[PDB]
């Protein structure tokens, strides 16, 4: 419908429809759907993760990292008003923006084993604040990073500060990154601020040829 | 920079990379430096890269150019504390058509 | 009409195995290379669920449930069965209108055998003042077999089971006696016998009329 | 999100006619087939039938083609079952179902369910505190209960501490005693807890717009 890939992927709220989607044969995104990345910012090499989608057809979400293991950050204040739900400020709902708690962002240090038979799609992100006092007020630190490890994987990623023009009334951005976490592999994130977290990420459970369709319409018809 | 003309602005803007501590420090007095640019699609944050290079027309230092497309309503924003290469004039683009970059060796001729 | 048969129509099997469940069509229920089976979960006490659709994946399911068949026959595989699996579990075909189900079927976890919370009641003041009701529950116990007695001064009612509990598997029962308040107030002791494979001796819970 | 928000539970003369409805919400309407699925309680799921919002064609079983008839108001983002003539046949529970795609597919979003009686009977409860025996006391946990009696038609909620204690309740499935429902509820609280704690039963019977409360008191001895 209204909603796009990363939309439907990162969790828009507003992309509710999507939370657990059933099998598809091949896939409809209209030209230039509203519903897009709520907070704005980047979505990097997303055209190769489309590509990637249109080699598939059915996703299983699952919760790899639970927002109730955050004991020491906030997980509940990483909301915007540039994220409504119904009508409240919000945030992308499969990946979490933490956020300092008791003047005090510890350094995190998770990892998650896919334990799964299958290849499984793995999101996550970086805030890019408008000023070092933004940068102080949600992450206590004032020099940061996130370094993301894997069999293949390996980067550390330092959010850029800039003042920006206003998308969505935000200034700020917010970078988005994925990778694929093969069978018995692991991925280990290790951060000190401006960390989007994930929470859910989906399980590629079949593979098949199937495609992006860009087309404008929505018809109960074999 | 917000553009308000009624078409895609090309904007270029550079970075300039010095030899070693010191040239910088006789550029542009601050010893670590940044170059920001801000657009509604664009993000970036470029740190001069200091090294050693072979003088190529008597220069060993090195130049980096961008550029980017500002739409119609948009602004670029830059902030700088050095290194800063900086634009002064743009280009509006105000035919788009169907033309080309034809590679030849030769010259105008008066005729059509 | 393609008629669905399951088999078998109720299963009991032990907390953390393998539940089987089959299903039958009449005719085949697989053109197109793709078989048209369906299976859905009712959860006591609310609305089926969809579980697995065209007979092998998975519909926000954990991978517990198996989905398997071919043709004429299925199965759907539980294992590990868990707690919340107490459910009657359903297979619908889509081959070919009209849309037919199977008979359904029901679900029971094997646990540890608990003993039933006994617990005895008198009528209401407010009741009385034209009827008797002695109400005595048999709460939170397993198997779900158990054996209510209502004895009146030694000598020898509405019973009510709810199914057994998603989340600690133990049955309950209530077990409610009608009277009127002259033909209540012509006796004194009313007691409440539940015999159980858990106790070898019946476990009784009683009250007398005037204390 | 997908909800199906449908009728609430209703009753029937027999050879009367009900309309049940149902509304959607958080999808296209005209883009999927609703169907309806009727349930003889406990028992088997049958397919009744199916329309299609955009254009309003609908697709009939053989058994209910005569009784039966989806329409739908498309401003109003709503489909609506009716049902003519009725029996104890009908008398069972009606879920408002969307259906994905055409002739071949799988009903992924059901609705509630609306629950119909049909029955000549006449609109009806009575609420019964149960304290324990002034001289027996079940050990570390004490067993309180509820008890609802001689009400009709189905159904009855029962809630304690006006729902905030949701931990040891219990509550059974009514029966029918002189064709009047009868059901107990049982809450099980630690037996320090009462008689300190405020447990108050409270119990709700939408058909007559009753809405009662009872408190366990001890027993009086
Ligand atoms: C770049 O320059 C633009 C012009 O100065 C600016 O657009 C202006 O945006 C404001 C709000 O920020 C609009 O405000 C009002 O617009 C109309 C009235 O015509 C009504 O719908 C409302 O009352 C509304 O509040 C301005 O009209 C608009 N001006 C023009 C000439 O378009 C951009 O937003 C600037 N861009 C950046 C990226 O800074
Ligand atoms: C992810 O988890 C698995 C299982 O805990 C790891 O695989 C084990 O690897 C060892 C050797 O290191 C074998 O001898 C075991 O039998 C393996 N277990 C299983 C169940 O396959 C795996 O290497 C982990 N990966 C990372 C990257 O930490």
């Amino acid at each position: 419908r209204d909603c796009s890939v990363a939309g439907w992927l990162l969790g828009n709220p507003m992309c509710d429809e999507f939370i657990n989607v059933p099998e598809w044969s091949y896939i409809v995104e209209k030209a230039s759907p509203a519903n897009d990345l709520c907070y704005p910012g980047d979505f990097n090499d997303y055209e190769e993760l489309k590509h990637l989608l249109s080699r598939t057809n059915h996703f299983e979400k699952i919760q790899i990292i639970p927002k109730s293991s955050w004991s020491n950050h906030d997980a509940s204040s990483g909301v915007s008003s540039a994220c409504p739900y119904h009508g409240r400020s919000s945030f992308f709902r499969n990946v979490v923006w933490l956020i300092k708690k008791n003047s005090a962002y510890p350094t995190i240090k998770r990892s998650y084993n896919n334990t799964n038979q299958e290849d499984l799609l793995v999101l996550w992100g970086i805030h890019h604040p408008n000023d070092a006092a933004e940068q102080t007020k949600l992450y206590q630190n004032p020099t940061t990073y996130i370094s993301v490890g894997t069999s293949t994987l390996n980067q550390r990623l330092v959010p850029e500060i800039a003042t920006r023009p206003k998308v969505n009334g935000q200034s700020g951005r917010m970078e988005f990154f994925w990778t694929i976490l093969k069978p018995n592999d692991a991925i280990n994130f290790e951060s000190n601020g401006n960390f989007i977290a994930p929470e859910y990420a989906y399980k590629i459970v079949k593979k098949g040829d199937s495609a992006i369709m860009k087309s404008e319409l929505e018809g109960n018809c074999n | 920079y917000n553009n308000t003309n009624q078409e895609d602005l090309l904007v270029l803007w550079g970075i300039h990379h010095p030899n070693d501590a010191a040239e910088q420090t006789k550029l542009y007095q601050n010893p670590t430096t940044y170059i920001s640019v801000g657009t509604s699609t664009l993000n970036q944050r470029l740190v001069p890269e200091i090294a050693t290079r072979p003088k190529v027309n008597g220069q060993s230092g090195r130049m980096e150019f961008f550029w980017t497309i500002l739409k119609p309503n948009d602004a670029i924003n830059f902030e700088s504390n050095g290194n800063f290469i900086a634009p002064e004039y743009a280009y509006k683009i105000v035919k788009k058509g169907d033309s080309a970059i034809m590679k030849s060796e030769l010259e105008y001729g008066n005729c059509n | 009409d393609i008629v669905l048969t399951q088999s078998p129509g109720s299963l009991t099997v032990s907390l953390g195995q393998r539940a089987t469940i089959s299903c039958r069509a009449s005719e085949s229920v697989d053109n197109f290379g793709k078989s048209f089976m369906h299976w859905y979960q009712q959860k006591p006490g609310q609305s089926p669920k969809l579980l697995i659709y065209r007979a092998s994946n998975r519909e926000g399911i954990p991978a517990r449930f198996n989905g398997s068949g071919s043709g004429t026959d299925f199965a759907l595989t539980i294992n590990p069965v868990e707690a919340d699996d107490v459910a009657t579990y359903f297979c619908q075909q889509s081959n070919e209108d009209p849309r037919t189900f199977g008979g359904g079927t029901k679900l029971e976890i094997k646990r540890a055998d608990a003993a039933p919370t006994v617990s005895i009641f008198p009528p209401s003041s407010e009741q009385l003042t034209g009827g008797a009701s002695v109400v005595c529950f048999l709460n939170n116990f397993y198997p779900k077999d158990i054996n209510v007695k209502w004895k009146i001064d030694g000598s020898e009612v509405l019973n009510s089971w709810t199914d057994q509990d998603s989340k600690d598997s133990t049955y309950s029962m209530s077990s409610t006696l009608t009277l009127t308040k002259d033909e209540y107030e012509r006796h004194n002791s009313y007691t409440c016998e539940a015999t159980h494979k858990t106790s070898t001796s019946p476990i009784v819970k009683s009250f007398n009329r005037n204390e | 999100e997908v909800h199906l928000q449908q009728s609430g539970p209703e009753l029937v003369k027999p050879g009367a006619s009900v309309k049940m409805s149902c509304k959607t919400s958080g999808y296209t309407f005209t883009e999927y087939t609703i169907h309806w699925m009727k349930q003889s309680h406990g028992k088997s799921l049958e397919w009744i039938g199916g329309i299609f919002p955009n254009n309003g064609d609908t697709t009939y079983n053989q058994k209910f083609k005569v009784r039966a008839t989806l329409t739908v108001g498309r401003s109003s983002s709503t489909a609506y079952m009716d049902l003519r003539s009725l029996t104890s046949e009908d008398s069972a529970v009606y879920y408002c179902v969307r259906n994905y795609g055409s002739s071949y597919g799988y009903f992924d979003v059901w609705g509630a369910g609306t629950t119909v009686t049909v029955s000549s009977a006449k609109t009806t409860p009575s609420v019964y505190p149960l304290a324990p025996g002034s001289a027996a006391q079940t050990n570390s946990m004490v067993t309180l209960g509820c008890l609802v009696k001689g009400y009709f038609p189905e159904p009855v909620t029962v809630t304690w501490n006006s729902g905030s204690l949701s931990s040891g309740v219990h509550t059974f499935p009514a029966v029918l005693q002189s064709d009047l429902y009868t059901l107990s509820s049982s809450v099980t609280v630690p037996s320090s807890t009462w008689p300190s704690e405020t447990v108050t039963c409270n119990v709700a019977h939408p058909a007559s717009s009753t809405k009662v409360d009872k408190k366990i008191v001890p027993r009086d001895c």
